[PDB]
RNA sequence: CCGAUAGUGAACCAGUACCGUGAGGGAAAGGUGAAAAGCACCCCGGAAGGGGAGUGAAAUAGAACCUGAAACCGUGUGCUUACAAGUAGUCAGAGCCCGUUAAUGGGUGAUGGCGUGCCUUUUGUAGAAUGAACCGGCGAGUUACGAUUUGAUGCAAGGUU
RNA sequence: UGGGAGUCAGAACAUGGGUGAUAAGGUCCGUGUUCGAAAGGGAAACAGCCCAGACCACCAGCUAAGGUCCCAAAAUAUAUG
RNA sequence: AUGGUAGGAGAGCGUUCUAAGGGCGUUGAAGCAUGAUCGUAAGGACAUGUGGAGCGCUUAGAAGUGAGAAUGCCGGUGUGA
């Protein structure tokens, strides 16, 4: 290959989630949360089983 | 004289030489497109479409083919998190009118 | 916001009528002049500008109401000071200053924009069948029915 | 003691229109010097 | 990496501000009330462009109608006559012939009473 | 052809200063000075100044005769402002705002 | 990699101004050189100007030579605009203009209809529910390192680091 | 079968039928309407009748109804009793 | 035939560098701030100012990445007589 022409395999990357920048990502007050409770809350959830 | 022609899907008033504007055809610039839909010949002597008048048709030429103002469609709802933002050019055609025939 | 015509001052030709309101009801003579006055019975009819006619009411001690409307349907008006309601009945309005109860029930039919204001203004009635205005030289119109 | 909303520009100089100086009254020096207030043997210049 | 806000903010709150221009007041000066009259003035030009197309269709129905009663007729009986003998014309074509060619109405008005 | 003359900061508020200036706007500037003088304001002086400084530009840098000079603008601009405490309230502050004044004298003609 | 709300609180007068009886707390402010060549000289009011003058390849490049921007705010000119009841816009047009990084270009400013936020929180709000001018450091998703589920292979009798 | 959730005031106007004080703008339940994201548009205006789910705009012009002095699409709208 | 604050797999841009390639540049090259273009974007190729020596494009990778409110903090500025 080129150095100027790298291409990655097709399917193989994929950009990452970025929560809570703005309306129009869908993910953007709430962040993906839901509104209140304690899995709203940061560091917040309750421990499994 | 004047004549009632339709075309896109409205009516629209003519005279020998003005020039319209109309939903997009599929002409050329240059080319002569002729109207053969008239509803109405008015002016000395007066025909009335059945629903149209079958004879009639008007000859016009192909100026610009051209696309419109930009319009920006913006909705919003107050206070959910929602709104679309969308642009709109709509296509129009140009002509010339030389020949309305009775 | 292809050919649709629009009247503007040159091109408005406004003409002068005289309505004869001997033997007529209030209403439906109101309702009448109330559309002469804005215009509505020209082809030219356009809403952003004054097009219409000037009409004179000449009788108008002689218009009639139905029913017991003469000594029921009171008008009142009210000062904005406490208390300050007022009243009069629709006959004695009509004995005193018969020519305030026929503007009064056109010009509740007419709009309130400074257009409506302006249109009110283009009325003259008189109780009693003489009017000033020989000048503009006005001619008869007859109620439709 | 206050105020629920801000004033506009507008509404501030609408107010201000009557606050403004008026314009002196001259009569003017016909001996020596310079022009003086009306009916004045002004200290600058009065040659009333 | 640290990437700073610069230039990127001004650009975008600038291009809202010169939306609007010819506004009263600090309307067309503050970031904050420029942009909510520019999502207003949005919505309101949305909503126009479908009543527009309602109100010019009633003003040529009304100078058809003052048209008509010059011939002693509603305007009623006359679309209705009209589409009994089968003219098919608009109601913006019905109203610039009234206003224009008075003579052709009268000949379609006549067409419109016999087929009643 | 046109004279001018600034005065930087100038410790008087800008408020102040532009009422007076208000007067003498396109007056002549012979009258202007008469104007300036019959004024008990607390800028008037100090205007009066900076008029005289514009007059004596245009004779001397550009030759132009003084007696038919108009004054063509006259304006006030804030220069930077000083902030102070004020010990006598309680701990409030009073900033004593200052200004630019120019004035521009000229003959009307090109 | 810190690129100077920085590895630093402090690349400047910094553990200093200042605050506190004391333990202690703790800033702001950084930035020629092309060369001071820093307006001799000279002319009108102290400050500040106007001229010339200059090392000035360029002082609206004058001590704010790190230049240096914006916005808020200004303020002085003007083009159009003055019978009224107002989420100030939007959709329907007389006067005045005139065109780039170019072609229903570029507009500017007057009229009749219709008219409720980033917002948040709510069954329901637009406040008589909450919180709010402009700018910005400048302000809200790593790994020690594991688990589990969605590309390419030594490369598949196969697994090594 | 597996990955990722939100929701548990989930309600509020609507009965269907009913309890309980037949208000409750309180308790069940069977469909509806919004729904919240479906905003809207003709039920004064109202995520609580006619209509809608969305390609999506757009001077198509012509339909659904709830419709038809002045407002303000749209019968001055009549004709008959 | 083609709505959803919670949902999956999407094509993209501001900072930086590789890791490159290829350009604009000390007869000027910027960037940045005032200009008609691109546009849903985020984000870049030709008239004033700036200076007066710094930036883009393409492809890919990495994020002190990611800018209207929090009685937010302030280098802070400035208003409301």
């Amino acid at each position: 290959m080129k150095l100027h022409e790298l291409k990655p395999a097709e399917g193989s990357r994929k950009e990452r989630n970025r929560v809570g920048r703005g309306v129009a990502t869908g993910n953007g007050k709430t962040s993906g949360r839901g509104h209140k409770g304690q899995k709203a809350r940061s560091g917040g959830g309750v421990r499994p089983g | 004289m004047f004549a009632i022609i339709e075309t896109g899907g409205k009516q629209i008033k003519v005279e020998e030489g003005q020039e319209i504007f109309v939903e997009k055809l599929d002409v050329n610039e240059g080319d002569t497109f002729t109207f053969d839909k008239v509803l109405f010949v008015g002016g000395d002597s007066v025909k009335v479409g059945a629903p149209t008048v079958e004879g009639a048709t008007v000859t016009a030429t192909v100026n610009k083919q051209g696309r419109g103002k930009k319009i920006t469609v913006f909705t919003y709802k107050r206070r959910k998190n929602s709104k679309r933002k969308k642009g709109h050019r709509q296509p129009y055609t140009k002509l010339t009118i030389d020949k309305i025939n009775a | 916001m292809r050919q649709t015509f629009m009247a503007n001052e040159s091109n408005i030709e406004r003409k002068w009528y005289v309505i004869d309101a001997e033997g007529q009801t209030l209403g439906r003579l109101s309702s009448e002049v109330a559309s002469i006055l804005r215009g509505k019975n020209k082809v030219t009819y356009t809403p952003h500008v004054d097009t219409g006619d000037y009409v004179i009411v000449i009788n108008a001690s002689k218009i009639e109401f139905t029913g017991n409307k003469e000594t029921d349907k009171v008008y009142y008006r009210h000062s904005n000071h406490p208390g300050g309601i007022k009243s009069i009945t629709a006959g004695e309005l009509r004995r005193t200053n018969p020519e305030r109860l026929i503007e009064n029930s056109i010009k509740g039919m007419l709009p309130s924009t400074r257009l409506g204001e302006k249109q009110g203004k283009k009325l003259f009635v008189y109780g009693g069948a003489e009017h000033p205005h020989a000048a503009q030289q006005p001619e008869n119109y007859e109620l439709r029915g | 003691a206050v105020p629920k909303r801000r004033t506009s520009k507008t509404r501030k100089n609408k107010r201000r229109t009557h606050f403004k100086i008026s314009v002196p009254g001259m009569t003017e020096c016909p001996n020596c010097g310079e022009y003086k207030l009306s009916h004045r043997v002004c200290k600058n210049c009065g040659s009333y | 990496p640290r990437v700073k806000g610069g230039t990127v903010t001004r650009a975008r709150r600038k291009k809202t501000i010169k939306l609007a221009k010819g506004y009263f007041g600090s309307k067309h000066t503050l970031y904050k009330v420029a942009k909510q009259q520019v999502m207003k003035s949005g919505q309101y030009a949305f909503r126009d462009r479908r009543q527009r197309k309602r109100d010019f269709r009633k003003l040529w129905i009304t100078r058809i109608n003052a048209a008509a009663r010059q011939h002693e007729m509603s305007y009623s009986r006359l679309m209705n006559g009209l589409k009994k003998a089968g003219i098919d014309i608009n109601r913006k074509m019905l109203s610039e012939i009234a206003i224009s060619d008075e003579k052709a109405f009268a000949q379609l008005v006549t067409k419109a009473k016999d087929a009643l | 052809m046109e004279a001018k003359a600034v005065a930087r900061t100038i410790r008087i508020a800008p408020r102040k200063v532009r009422l007076v200036l208000d007067l003498i706007r396109g007056k002549n500037a012979a009258e202007a000075i008469a104007i300036l003088k019959l004024t008990n304001k607390a800028s008037s002086p100090v205007i009066e100044k900076v008029l005289m400084s514009a007059l004596a530009n245009a004779e001397h840098n550009y030759d132009m005769n003084t007696d038919e000079l108009v004054v063509k603008e006259a304006y006030a601009n804030e220069g930077p402002t000083l902030k102070r405490f004020r010990p006598q309230g309680r701990a409030s502050a009073i900033n004593k705002r200052t200004s630019h004044i120019t004035i521009v004298v000229s003959d009307g003609k090109e």
